[PDB]
């Protein structure tokens, strides 16, 4: 990986392509917490349904969802997981979630310059509530990280991001927030009509994460 | 310092007193020696504080991580084993501690772990300075046909006795009972001191 | 190994080719267990028959079958083998098999990005019963892992996978299950008529793995 | 603590008692000292628990792996030699332990292993705190022309004796007999205590 | 050398004297044993000067770095835990020291840390050659219903008592009170000696 | 990275390109302190405002602003952070700030010649007051460092630098200094009219860094 | 070494070539033992005859013969030797010969993927009697291993293998077995008439290996 | 434990008894201390079992490998030397063992080797606990002009003598004679005890 | 170094070329010893005659002569030398000279496959008498080794080898053996008539090596 005559890292760019061809997902801050939602697009009847969890927990109070090269993602996730524990064991508490994401961001950034090694072709967003309050960050192959009010990632990023960009309602209470979201998700990837079964989870300040059950999500669907 | 684990029917009760001392110089009257380590499991620390504490944190995290990665809670025998491996693997520069790990998976359990990784399960076991005294009363009045309430009292009496005959033990005794129905629950201070009074015990 | 301008790892792609040129095999969950079946296509009379076992045990309660570069397959299997032992000796029991496969998968994923070293030209499927229940997983050269209700791999994957995709019966009792399977396998690779002598083994919750004897398999054949 | 392996005709019998103590303070009445380590072989632990337990686990996995890779069971003289190498290799920071491994491959075998990797086969051998007392009754009444049943009795008696002259040994004595026919089989607790009773022994 | 930290309502007060001696040879009349370690936290050193000092610099910097990166101040139990890990991690070639760290995050706190990484929180605690003496008057006159001013006096009294019965303690007694309102503030030398005078105390 | 036949490291050059395409920022010495200011150009409503801080603190008395590959900048900043701490813990005090920048500079310089590793694509400027007085330094991907009376970096460098080069007033009192600054910044990048919301911070000899609040900055805006 | 667009390791393929240009040899199980026979094709009078032993002993109960790059074969043989001792010294007995070949095979498989190192251009066969009984295995540069009833290697592989493929007699008693073989060896490479002096050795269950003396072999010749 | 190697005309005879004991606790009656090490050579072990056994294995394998690789047997002086080098190299953490190695290449030899790799050849030498007693009867009746048959008797006597004055020695005495004509051959148990009976010896 | 599509190591081939361009030398077993002879072709009067010794001693009972890249030759010899000492110091005596040569050959074979390193462009022959008797081995850059009754190396190999191949007399006594030798050497390289001054040395079972003095060789010359 080196600089093109225009000041760009072509390998990192190419990595970005891979993430684009990944599933679509988003998350947004709301009332007093934050929620995450991913489009669980399934194929054969022969797949073990739920087992293909896209929203993954890093700790009872923080989860992340990913898009891109499945393999790279998993390993990146597990790294974030052990990394989380580490802070807990040394300081006795994961006070600021931003740091956790920063540490996983740097891992990726390393591969951006250390010669003989291919960049992690994957992007993910972490969301959860820390000492500061509900937090939402996204991260790309480049190791670039930003905090949002709401955002998405994966295939239909541009589309859904726009929807929100337009119809995002600030302190929207949970029930409606999830609604606006699923609607937004719908629109985007929904060139193919059927939204299928979305994967959704949410947490609110004051307690641990909550993953929506098949029926509950089907209620908003 | 005295801690005790007792197994019964469909629950495990664990209690400890809480005086931390430096020889005779009783320096801290309220230390904590009972810790929940996972949704359905607890541990009692006894020995060198420094070692004990850091040991509890590793255990804590290690378990949490396991849960997330395996989508299920680690079995009690499993956690005991881990601890065993960890301890023994450093026998020649040991964690001068004596651990008691109780919990409930398919059934109740309580293990006694030594600084050399020796791990053994019993139906009840005490650890710490006053262990002998409590082993005495337990041997005398424990019965596997007891109700979780009879148990909580038994435990309070036991530690209370130990507190009488052991200057290294002291302070407010506190208990935690763990069941599959309600999980790991630590009794409220007042409820504990209430039973002490009712029983005619002291401190 | 690096990214193409379209976000693909050509080397890993080529590696997939090699696995397509391998023998065909499949497995599926059934009544209260899971079974594996591989097409044991033999050549010369001079071959020591059974010695060419395609279905290999990792432990009495878990087996795997592989397809692709035979050398690679072997080393990969053994890695799984000692890895299995590792967990047992540290935790005292292999509680979740899913983890076993994840570990062998990460191994593979590594060669997907660590510069100077060729990717494992092999795919394999693990199956057996763990603390959760009968389990079935597959793993490709990329380190991609998924759990199935049933699946196949190797040469006639597409073919055999479809047959099941259509005629797979949920909680089919063993005897019929092995039938549905042998039929599915047949249809697939059976462009060349003769199914030959298939290799089949199965396990059911509560007990250890059972390998079908020549006569027993010949019975379903 | 006391264990004993004995060889006869076409079988091998191993049994131990199961009291685990810390000096005079008998802390655990029901430990486990008899472990099956492979389809046709068993092992008896004696010495420091931490070291003993981990050694039993290593042994366990190592054999299982081997079986899978070699498609055949590891011979008794082989497991012993393996163990021998492990122990001797670290004699300067030894696993304080005393192992007795018996089993049956082409014929019955029982080997005594020491903490320095010293390994030796005999027709019977005892291990642990009460070894002498058993070596006595054994030396006194053991006969290679004994039946698998006479043996199981002999062993129970021997262990009982030691239980009489050694405060470090105690608890329910338990035996496992291993034959090519049925493999390794651990006798049901009741049948043992039954024999105890019939033999006019105690505990 | 004698140091003391005390908790009350909504503030934490810490004070120490400042004589550094080499056995009976009192060589430095004005050492410093109280250090502000962060906006809302302080720490009292007691033990081997060299180890203490380096430990204060580490803690200091480690804290400042954390603030900047995390955009929030490190909780008291966190800084305690951190220290704990550090010390225990090197228990076999320890920093011969005894640290007292107090501060106020969501609420006031004060932890006692030992050279093996054992950390414990109390409502007040003393450290040093004169600990017992202060623990005496403290155990006698401390009341959680006191005012930040009553406290400052209590502290001075205590330290002054210890100075009487312990040749290792001595010199000007200095205190710093830390509250959420004004943060960590060290009291003016004059104001301190005045109180001494007013109280009829000495030195 | 090697020499072209004309004596140039093309890779270091290309890296510079990347910093040109970064945001525009500047800093200048004034009355009895120094001030930093960067153009905080934002896009979506969905971004978490302030969270995208461009001016970062290394220590209460020293801050730096950066431009170029975001990730690289970040990693480079933390390095400077710990490195600053290192001097404090060994000497007990960061006597000369010039030294801090020299160390991070050297860190960057190493990649200019140590073979298999891509250069840090970022330029930054450190400002603060040390034992000598108020200080202002800049640093490029090449590891070149210089001390200024005022200077800028990023996109509008050439433009804004010229403005100052012409209208810079030596001992300008803070209020007027920041004005001169914001004017200069304006003119430069202000081909697109709207100055948006700039990010400004200032420190003066004798005390700690002061970051301006939304309203205060909006006052000069 | 990497994958071709068709899923092949060209280097390993090329290596195989080198082995085809090697001397012809074979082996086969018989009555209650196994025998080895290689074509000892000599040139000058100046060669020290027997000293060019093609059939080498690994241990009194296991021998192996090789074909391909001579230097590579030797070093590989010695590896097999010390490796044999290893098992003997730890376990006290080389119980299963299959394992010995497996170990040497993996040695070889490593050079198929670990980047900077040329693969072993040699194939060889191991034969002997172990705990299971008489055993015969072959091994190629790719690390591929298989057990046979009879097989050959080197130049006239295809030829001789076919001969056996047709006229191989299951439990042929030594004398006749050695005959069927020498005949088979003959037919194959014997496009050039003269069989020259074959090198032959045989072992039977219950005892150590036996190498045939010049006269004894000449008897079958 | 006592062993002995003796040189004569065109043969070398090596013999040992076989009692393995733990202080006074004779635990194993039939150990093995004479080992064939190569087609034309044998070795006698004496000292700590663990160290002895692994050393025998190493030697064994090392020799076999050499043979294959060099197409000829390793010379006795060579084997002694190798062994010398191995032992001395680790003199500061030694294999507590006393080895005697005999064999016949161009002529008969017998070397005595110590834990520090000191190697020396003699015409006969004894090793182990019973060394002195045998060295006596040997110094008394050994003659180089003796027949291989006379030797075996001498040896048997010699050991039987040491078996009388040394509690550490005992059990069936066994002998092996190695000659260029028949190679290393270990005499048949019966034949040995027969000569015992004939010689009027005992045990 | 890797395999060509026809299974050859071009680098090692090329290496062989460099040895062909070296001086000619030979050796052969005779009556009860073995002799070594090399053509000592000299140029300037300014060379220090004898100092250009081609026949070199490894030990009083084993010498070797080399051809190809001089530098490589020397270093390779010293290796043999210390390697020789090594066996003596551990076993107490160099029993089999075959082993010594195998070691130096293995050293060469490693550079045949271990990536980043140039193979030894030199061949040499070892001769002397060991525990087995008088022996003669040759070794090429590939690490290939064989024992001969007689053989040569260097420039005129093919030539001198044929002459012996034809007129080599089995147990020829020394005087005649050296004669046959010098005769054979002559014919070969003697396209240029003058044999110049040959360097000759011989050893016989029972004692140490003997190097022929100027006059003694001139006598056969």
């Amino acid at each position: 990986t080196v600089f093109s005559p225009d000041g760009r890292l072509f390998q990192v760019e190419y990595a970005r392509e891979a993430v684009k061809k990944g599933s679509t997902a988003l998350g947004m801050k709301f009332a007093n917490g934050v929620l995450l939602i991913s489009d669980k697009k399934v194929r054969s009847r022969l797949i073990e349904q739920n087992s293909i969890e896209k929203i993954q927990l890093i700790d009872d109070y923080v989860a992340a969802v990913t898009s891109g090269l499945v393999a790279d993602a998993r390993v990146l996730v597990d790294f974030a997981r052990i990394s989380a524990q580490q802070e807990k064991v040394t300081y006795g508490s994961l006070v600021n979630i931003e740091n956790l994401v920063k540490r996983v961001a740097d891992q990726m950034q390393q591969y951006t310059q250390y010669g003989g090694v291919r960049p992690y072709g994957v992007s993910l967003i972490f969301a959860g509530i820390d000492q500061i309050g509900p937090r939402l960050f996204d991260c790309d192959p480049a190791g670039t990280i930003n905090e949002y009010k709401a955002t998405a990632i994966g295939s239909g990023k541009d589309a859904v991001v726009s929807f929100l960009e337009r119809e995002y309602k600030e302190n929207l209470p949970e029930k409606e927030a999830v609604t606006l979201g699923i609607k937004a998700l719908k629109s985007s990837l929904e060139e193919g009509e059927e939204l299928k079964a979305p994967e959704i989870a949410s947490i609110t300040v004051g307690n641990k994460y909550r993953i929506y059950d098949q029926e509950e999500v089907k209620k908003f669907l | 310092t005295t801690t005790v684990g007792i197994t019964l029917k469909d629950a495990v009760i664990m209690a400890t007193e809480r005086r931390v001392t430096m020889e005779n110089f009783i320096m801290h009257k309220n230390g904590k020696k009972l810790f929940q380590i996972d949704t359905y499991t607890g541990m009692t620390i006894a020995g060198l504080v420094g070692d004990a504490q850091v040991l509890v944190r590793y255990m804590k995290a290690e378990l949490e991580l396991y849960r997330l990665q395996r989508r299920v809670n680690m079995p009690i025998e499993a956690v005991a084993t881990l601890l065993s491996n960890m301890l023994n693997q450093v026998k020649y520069m040991p964690y001068m501690v004596q651990l008691l790990v109780g919990g409930i998976d398919t059934a109740p359990h309580v293990f006694s772990i030594d600084a050399a990784g020796g791990s053994v399960e019993d139906i009840y076991a005490s650890t710490g300075s006053g262990s002998p005294f409590v082993y005495g009363v337990l041997e005398s009045q424990y019965s596997e046909k007891m109700t979780v309430d009879e148990g909580v009292d038994l435990v309070i009496r036991a530690i209370s006795a130990a507190k009488q005959r052991d200057s290294a033990s002291g302070g407010m005794i506190d208990v935690a009972v763990i069941t599959r129905k309600d999980g790991y629950v630590q009794l409220p201070t007042d409820q504990i001191e209430s039973r002490i009074r009712k029983l005619g015990l002291i401190l």
